[PDB]
């Protein structure tokens, strides 16, 4: 049940890899502890398939706070699909890497956030605006040191008003989360 | 009409409570329409489906007359479902149940013993006080029959008649003559239940029924040396319900009589030693044996055997047996008081047990085992148990602390300290009817009033969220402010009590919405009573009485209007009616 | 004296109720719901007796179906466990390897088994063969 | 800002689970159910339940519970609007949202729940453009996720360009037991079915009282709408400026308008029921229904739901027009006529039987509710004057309109 | 589950 | 259908020679925190390479990466004499388990273009690969900007992928 799924997930070929990830998502969805299967599904993360990437992203979203000291092995894959030419995978990576609520990897993902607050695609721009508030709720001191609040204030003034709406919601969240200085 | 199994299946195929209720009402409509057409064939299955409806929790008030019609019919299955429906639907307060006294009386003279036992079962289960008067002679004529099947049910009917109408108790006297000489154990069990019912109900026949104590001893004797039987036997021992009921009857007789206890003492020693303890059934027999031994006036040498059997019940690892040992040691506390006190370390060991019932009877056993020797020694553990508990236990713990410190106080200063400790720590879990007892013991503490008034003042000066604490404290401050303050008519050296912040915190519990509108009356009567005893501040008690004369609380408004009238017109009369009272007992 | 006997499942829904005391229907449903939540708010190691309004409630689990009895403060709790076990054995000897489904679909037969064993809150037939035999002759009596 | 959105069942176990902020502990969902029963026991049931610092904002569908959590002062109107919006999104993604449809569609429900909300904030909630890039059978994101026109996609074509308009009126009526009308309002709905190519600019023309008084033609027939609710596509600033309903419509079926007005005209179907209730014997119903609209109109499938006692039995029905059957599941009788012309008054008589033993608890009095529907008929008087369809390619599309008047909350109180 | 024997054997 | 593992240290040229095996040119690479999974079609055998980073907080995550691999690639930087000793400690701890016995071993000494570089024998008898048994080892002279060594490394993995011709 566990070792057989571990060996089937540690195999090579793609559709049974996708079915192993699909049944580990389904066994989380029926409500059992499956966090011991973490590196086998984390190892199949850079894939050309996007449904498989979404399910591995979902497992990483709800199973990285339970294993904080060992979920560090996804950051280079996160910054490597934060730079792909698909903006759906770029914004999905930004949205997922904002949701990894551990502290010692958030300094390693400030550079893809700085790259994705700047690019011409408004979908990944309005995702990076909310990811600024996610990283502020994680480490407000690291966000104030990196200077994301100044470029979130600059995202009020740009065009494409969903970017300015997400920047308004993020800056309002940061403003009530602030100690009312500056 | 659909069958009962199809209705049960249709109920089990429902998905939610609302859709279940719709199909309940859809079946009940067809059942009531079949009832309106007076159908004789399917009335049995309709009443049975309505009984399933009433078991699920739905109205079945329209089937009571059909239950009476099923009782009044001639078919046995109709009679069975009708008597079950009478038992399930009618009761004493239903008032349709009076209309089947004639039907039960007709079925008691039936030729069929199963119809007779059906009527006996329904009457003994749920017969009212009005049914038991005109059917008691019909019960008593079935108590003299040779049929054992009717005899045991007529005996339990006599139990129900005696329990319901206890002035029809003397008319079952000749029915119990040579009733213990029957051989079958169900009839013997119901006879023993009947004899202990009249012996518990009335004490005039205790010596009358004590002459069958050696007969009960001989029945228990051949019951114990009945080695193996394939009937009346569970887990290797024979007749446990009969043995426990016989030992309960032998507990009921002989508790104040000596010679029945000498006639019963040898078989009490024989049962208490020669029965097994490896099973729950033998543990039940030993628990009823030790209850019989410690309730009758038994021999003091085997009282030590009862101590040893309660000890090996106490260090049993089974939680049922530990509950049984705690309940038996709670059952005998007033007798052998020296012999309960050695188990106190084990009792406070199960006081910290995880089980709710174990720690509840351990708390009640520690409260019953509080005496005047090392009352401090149990008192630190009882306050530890109060301070470190899940908070359903705090009201009973604080109440038991109140009667323990009331009954066994060595000194008034320690009593004041422990009642302040339990008032500050328990707080809102203190029951509000104990506040007259607390005020009564404080007023009876005549030689010290200033220390307890200062401690109540310092406790409220921390917080006043605890309503019985502030209700004691406001009354004590208003009665004893004249020695709460001392020599403070003018400005003096800085002392921590300076006759203003006491009235400010009384003002605070008056203004705050976190008061229960009784402690506001306590604080207003305190502030009025402080007007006689304070000679420094003037025209402040008057205005705080005056602004409360238009309150939405009617008792507070009436009190403040009367006190404002006394202040405005009869200010010279307040010392005549606001003086201290002598104590009461 | 046994005051009432309750049978219920893990879902809290009632399977059988017999009452030897008289009290109204709203108080009946309230007492049954709070007693079911008291029993179902307890573990499997919790000593099988609860205290409830000077009545010790003797309960014992057998399957998903629970069995419960309420006695006064003079009876034996372990013999009430034996009374519950004797009622389960009478259900065994009538139905034959009884499950919850026989109780659900023959609640009136389980009621007849309780009436042949307990009337008035007290035991009438102590033995096992006599009560089942009386139900068998009343079943072929018709 | 919802911390986590859950889908549950009647037992309250988690069917599918989604975390957005993580400030609420994820295992607090098992505390939602006994808080719900203990608030239903005291009669203090609320849509917002609290467990210390965690607030449970929940809605209830036909089969499921949709619960949102928060640790802070959340915008609870935004949360409930989001919950009903993803109920609508799942209802267009699947046939019907039940307990079963979560389990086989869990991958696309996870993708949808990632797409719909980001960190407590709703992002993309249109199902028609949401189906363009996440499917159950993934490309680049479309421009219409982030464009100013967020409801309508570019590049869709139709061979026949048609707009279908459904001006649906819902008459809400509440009368007293004495027979006087205390509430009589019309809530309207313009449901539009758009099959158009390109980027059309649509201009809806109505007989608005404010528009007619501002123009100067306010002598003809017009409706005085008390409040107007518009879709996201409608230019609200220019509607306020010059009463102009200008919009680029979404593709397919959508509700453009929901207006509201109060009318002093007589109710369309009037019910007079006199109850001849006898204690422990019988209850008698004498119900007369008259249609007070015009004789050329005809109400179809009217159902006059009249409540009966729950312990009643053996119904005897006398009627002139229609059929009346007993529905004891709802503890009522409905009187179904198939065609109700205007100016006609019909009679119904119903007799039940009552038990001699009274019930333990009181019953309560639901009102009489009727369920009429009058097609080719409007009761307020609103007419669609035009629908100017302007496109840069240039075509002639055909706007089709129809007017349906149906019941809303059409209640009549009993004795 | 419901079709399971009541006695423990 | 076959799996290898490529591990090493910081600034070993590791992801750059992985992407040179992938496409052929060297791209700008950051220090790799997680992993890189790339496949390369070369002489009709699919070669899936599992590059894992080698930072100080990153090293004890390799215990899952030893599962289901029968080839090993070790990349050793040739300029940093003070961390050859912790490379020694890392190799002697990494080859001290009971799981990965059936895998071959490949040493990738790099940066043999600058005049501070050296040959490939003093590193070999300094590391002491003769003290460990049941393994195939030798070392060739590779470089970053020349691309040599990698193609004969794939030929090495080819002719002890199988036992036949
Ligand atoms: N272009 C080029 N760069 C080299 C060469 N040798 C070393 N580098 C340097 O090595 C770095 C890449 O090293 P990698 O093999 O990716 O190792 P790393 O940077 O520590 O990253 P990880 O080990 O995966 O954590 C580059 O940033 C270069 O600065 C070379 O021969 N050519
Ligand atoms: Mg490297």
């Amino acid at each position: 049940e566990i070792f057989e799924l571990k060996a089937e997930l540690n195999s090579d070929k793609k559709e049974k890899k996708k079915e192993a990830v699909k049944k580990v998502i389904a066994s989380m969805t029926v409500g059992k502890d499956v966090s011991a299967l973490f590196p086998d599904v984390v190892n199949c993360m850079q894939t050309d398939n996007l449904e498989l990437k979404k399910l591995v992203y979902l497992y990483l979203m709800n199973y990285a706070k339970s294993q904080p000291d060992m979920a560090i092995m996804a950051v280079n894959t996160f910054v490597k699909d934060c730079e792909d030419p698909n903006p759906l995978i770029r914004a999905l990576a930004v949205r997922t890497m904002g949701c990894i609520r551990v502290d010692k990897i958030t300094e390693y993902l400030c550079e893809p956030l700085r790259k994705c607050l700047k690019d011409e695609d408004p979908y990944v721009r309005k995702t990076a605006a909310v990811c600024v508030a996610k990283l502020h709720d994680i480490n407000a001191q690291l966000v104030e040191d990196q200077g994301f609040l100044d470029t979130l204030k600059d995202l009020i003034s740009d065009s494409n008003p969903m970017v300015v709406a997400n920047a308004v919601a993020a800056l309002s969240e940061i403003a009530e989360s602030h100690p009312s200085s500056n | 009409p659909i069958r009962l199994r199809e209705l049960i299946r249709t109920i089990r195929t429902a998905r939610t409570q609302a859709e279940e209720r719709e199909m309940i009402q859809k079946e009940c409509a067809a059942i009531r329409s079949s009832f309106r057409e007076e159908d004789n064939t399917y009335r049995c299955r309709n009443v049975a489906k309505l009984l399933y409806m009433h078991m699920l929790g739905y109205p079945a008030h329209f089937g009571q007359l059909e239950c009476l019609k099923l009782i009044a019919s001639q078919k046995f299955t109709d009679k069975r479902i009708g008597y079950l429906g009478a038992m399930l639907l009618l009761d004493e307060r239903q008032d349709v149940h009076l209309l089947m006294t004639n039907c039960i009386k007709n079925d008691l003279n039936h030729s069929t013993q199963f119809v007779q036992g059906l009527a006996l079962c329904t009457l003994g289960c749920m017969g009212s006080s009005e049914m038991c008067r005109d059917l008691a002679g019909e019960v008593e004529k079935l108590l003299k029959t040779s049929n054992s099947y009717l005899r045991k049910k007529a005996a339990l009917c006599a139990v129900h008649v005696i329990r319901k109408v206890p002035e029809l108790m003397e008319m079952f006297l000749p029915a119990t003559k040579n009733l213990l000489n029957e051989k079958n154990h169900g009839v013997l069990h119901t006879s023993v239940v009947l004899l202990t019912e009249m012996c518990e109900r009335s004490p005039d026949m205790l010596a009358h029924f004590r002459k069958l104590v050696p007969q009960l001893v001989r029945i228990l004797k051949n019951l114990i040396m009945s080695g193996y039987s394939p009937e009346h036997d569970v887990s290797g021992i024979s007749d446990p319900f009969l043995q426990v009921r016989i030992l309960r009857l032998l507990r009921i007789l002989g508790r104040n009589d000596d010679d029945s206890s000498e006639a019963m003492n040898d078989i009490l020693a024989q049962v208490a030693t020669n029965t097994e303890t490896s099973k729950n059934v033998g543990n039940a027999i030993l628990y009823e044996t030790v209850l019989t031994i410690m309730d009758i006036k038994s021999e003091s040498g085997l009282r030590v055997l009862a101590i040893n059997i309660l000890g090996r019940f106490l260090l049993n690892n089974d939680k049922n047996i530990r509950y049984v040992a705690l309940t038996s040691l709670l059952k005998t506390v007033q007798t052998d008081h020296n012999a309960v006190q050695r188990h106190r370390s084990t009792i406070v060991d199960c006081l910290k047990d995880l089980d709710v019932s174990i720690k509840r009877r351990a708390m009640e056993l520690s409260f019953a085992l509080v005496n005047g020797n090392n009352i401090r020694g149990m008192m630190k553990e009882l306050l530890y148990f109060l301070d470190s508990c899940e908070p359903e236990f705090k009201a009973d713990c604080a109440s038991g602390i109140f009667l323990a410190a009331e009954k066994y106080a060595p000194s008034k200063r320690w009593h004041i300290d422990t009642i302040m400790r339990v008032l500050t720590t328990a707080g809102s879990y203190v029951r509000d009817d104990a506040v007259p007892n607390l005020i009564q013991l404080i007023t009876n503490s005549v030689e010290m009033h200033a220390y307890t008034v200062q401690r109540l003042y310092k406790a409220i000066l921390g917080d006043y969220s605890q309503q019985p604490l502030v209700q004691v404290a406001a009354w004590c401050i208003g009665e004893y402010g004249d020695l709460l303050v001392s020599g403070q008519c003018e400005e003096e050296e800085p002392i921590q009590v300076t006759e203003d912040e006491v009235l400010d915190i009384l003002e605070s519990v008056l203004i705050s919405n976190m008061s229960t509108s009784v402690t506001r009356g306590y604080a207003l009567t305190a502030i009025m009573k402080l007007s006689t005893r304070f000679t420094c501040t003037v025209n402040r008690i008057k205005k705080v009485v005056s602004i409360y004369g238009s309150s939405i609380d009617v008792e507070l408004q009436q009190r403040a209007v009367e006190y404002n009238a006394l202040f405005k017109k009869y200010d010279h009369m307040r010392s005549a009616l606001l003086e201290r009272m002598p104590v009461m007992e | 004296m046994i005051h009432f006997i309750l049978l219920f499942s893990r879902q809290g829904k009632l399977r059988l109720q017999k009452w030897y005391i008289t009290l109204p229907d709203k108080e009946r449903k309230k007492i049954t719901r709070e007693i079911v939540q008291i029993i179902l708010s307890r573990g499997h190691r919790t000593s099988s007796f609860v205290d409830w309004k000077e009545l010790k409630l003797v309960y014992k689990r057998y399957a998903s179906l629970y069995f419960c009895c309420a006695i006064e403060n003079q009876d034996n709790e372990l013999l009430t466990l034996e009374i519950v076990h004797r009622y389960v054995e009478l259900l065994d000897k009538y139905f034959g390897n009884v499950c919850e489904l026989d109780i659900i679909f023959n609640f009136e037969k389980a009621y007849f088994i309780l009436d042949e064993f307990i009337i008035g809150g007290e035991i009438q037939e102590t033995s096992k063969k006599i009560a089942v035999k009386a139900i068998e002759d009343s079943d072929m009596l018709q | 800002s919802a911390s986590a959105v859950y889908v549950l069942d009647l037992k309250g176990k988690v069917l599918i689970c989604r975390n957005y902020r993580g400030d609420v502990d994820m295992s607090e969902v098992e505390h939602f159910m006994p808080i719900l029963m203990e608030k239903e026991e005291e009669g203090m049931l609320s849509p917002i339940l609290a467990h210390g610092g965690v607030r449970f904002m929940w809605i209830k569908h036909n089969n499921l519970y949709l619960v949102a959590t928060s640790k802070k002062n959340a915008c609870v109107s935004l949360v409930f609007s989001f919950l009903y919006k993803v109920v609508q999104v799942f209802s267009e993604y699947f046939k019907e949202l039940e307990e079963e449809s979560i389990r086989d569609n869990f991958v696309i429900i996870y993708e949808l729940l990632d797409e719909l909300m980001d960190f407590g904030y709703p992002q993309t909630t249109d199902s028609k453009i949401l189906q363009e890039y996440i499917t159950q059978e993934a490309p680049r994101p479309p421009a219409t996720v982030t464009n100013a026109v967020s409801w309508r996609s570019e590049g869709i074509k139709y061979r026949k360009n048609e707009v279908f308009l459904d001006v649906i009126e819902a008459v809400n009526l509440l009368v007293s037991a004495n027979g006087n009308v205390l509430r009589s309002e019309i809530v309207g709905s313009i449901k539009m079915r758009v099959f158009l190519s390109g980027m059309p600019e649509l201009r809806l023309g109505l007989n608005d009282k404010v528009l007619f008084d501002n123009t100067g033609r306010g002598k003809s027939k017009s409706v005085e709408l008390e409040d107007v609710k518009f879709h996201q596509c409608v230019r609200l600033s220019r509607f306020e400026n010059d009463r102009t309903i200008s919009f680029i419509p979404p593709d397919g079926e959508f509700e453009l308008m929901s207006y509201r007005l109060n009318t002093h005209v007589k109710p369309l179907i009037w019910i007079e029921s006199v109850i001849e209730k006898h204690s422990h014997s019988r209850i008698e119903y004498m119900v007369k229904a008259k249609s007070q609209f015009k004789r050329r109109s005809t109400a179809n499938n009217v159902e006059i739901h009249i409540p009966v006692p729950n312990d009643a039995d053996s119904p005897k029905f006398k009627t002139t027009v229609g059929s009346v059957k007993w529905v004891p599941e709802n503890s009522e009788i409905v009187w179904s006529v198939k065609s109700f012309p205007g100016g006609k008054e019909y009679l119904m008589r119903a007799h039940f039987g009552l038990p001699s033993v009274e019930a333990e608890d009181k019953e309560g009095k639901p009102p009489i509710s009727v369920k009429f529907e009058i097609p080719y008929f409007t009761t307020s008087g609103i007419q669609v004057r035009y629908l100017k369809i302007i496109e840069k390619s240039g075509y002639q599309a055909l706007p089709w309109v129809r007017y349906i008047t149906q019941n809303g909350d059409y209640q009549l109180r009993t004795q | 589950q419901e079709p399971e024997l009541l006695i423990s054997g | 259908e076959m799996r290898i593992l490529m591990v090493g240290l910081d600034a070993a040229g590791k992801t750059t020679i992985l992407y040179k095996l992938k496409l052929g040119e060297i791209v700008t690479t950051i220090p790799t925190i997680g992993f890189n999974v790339e496949t390369v079609e070369y002489k009709n055998i699919s070669f899936t390479v599992w590059d894992v980073g080698g930072l100080d907080k990153i090293r004890p995550l390799w215990r899952h990466y030893f599962q289901n691999t029968q080839g090993l690639i070790f990349v050793v930087d040739s300029n940093d004499r003070e961390r050859v000793n912790e490379a020694r400690e890392e190799l002697m701890r990494m080859l001290a388990e009971d799981e990965l016995r059936d895998a071959v071993l490949l040493v990738f000494a790099n940066k043999q273009d600058l005049p501070n570089a050296m040959n490939a024998a003093e590193i070999t008898d300094k590391l002491g690969l003769h003290s460990l048994r049941h393994r195939n080892w030798y070392i060739q002279a590779t470089c970053a900007t020349s691309g040599d060594g990698l193609y004969e490394g794939l030929d090495w993995l080819s002719n002890q992928l199988r036992n036949q011709k």
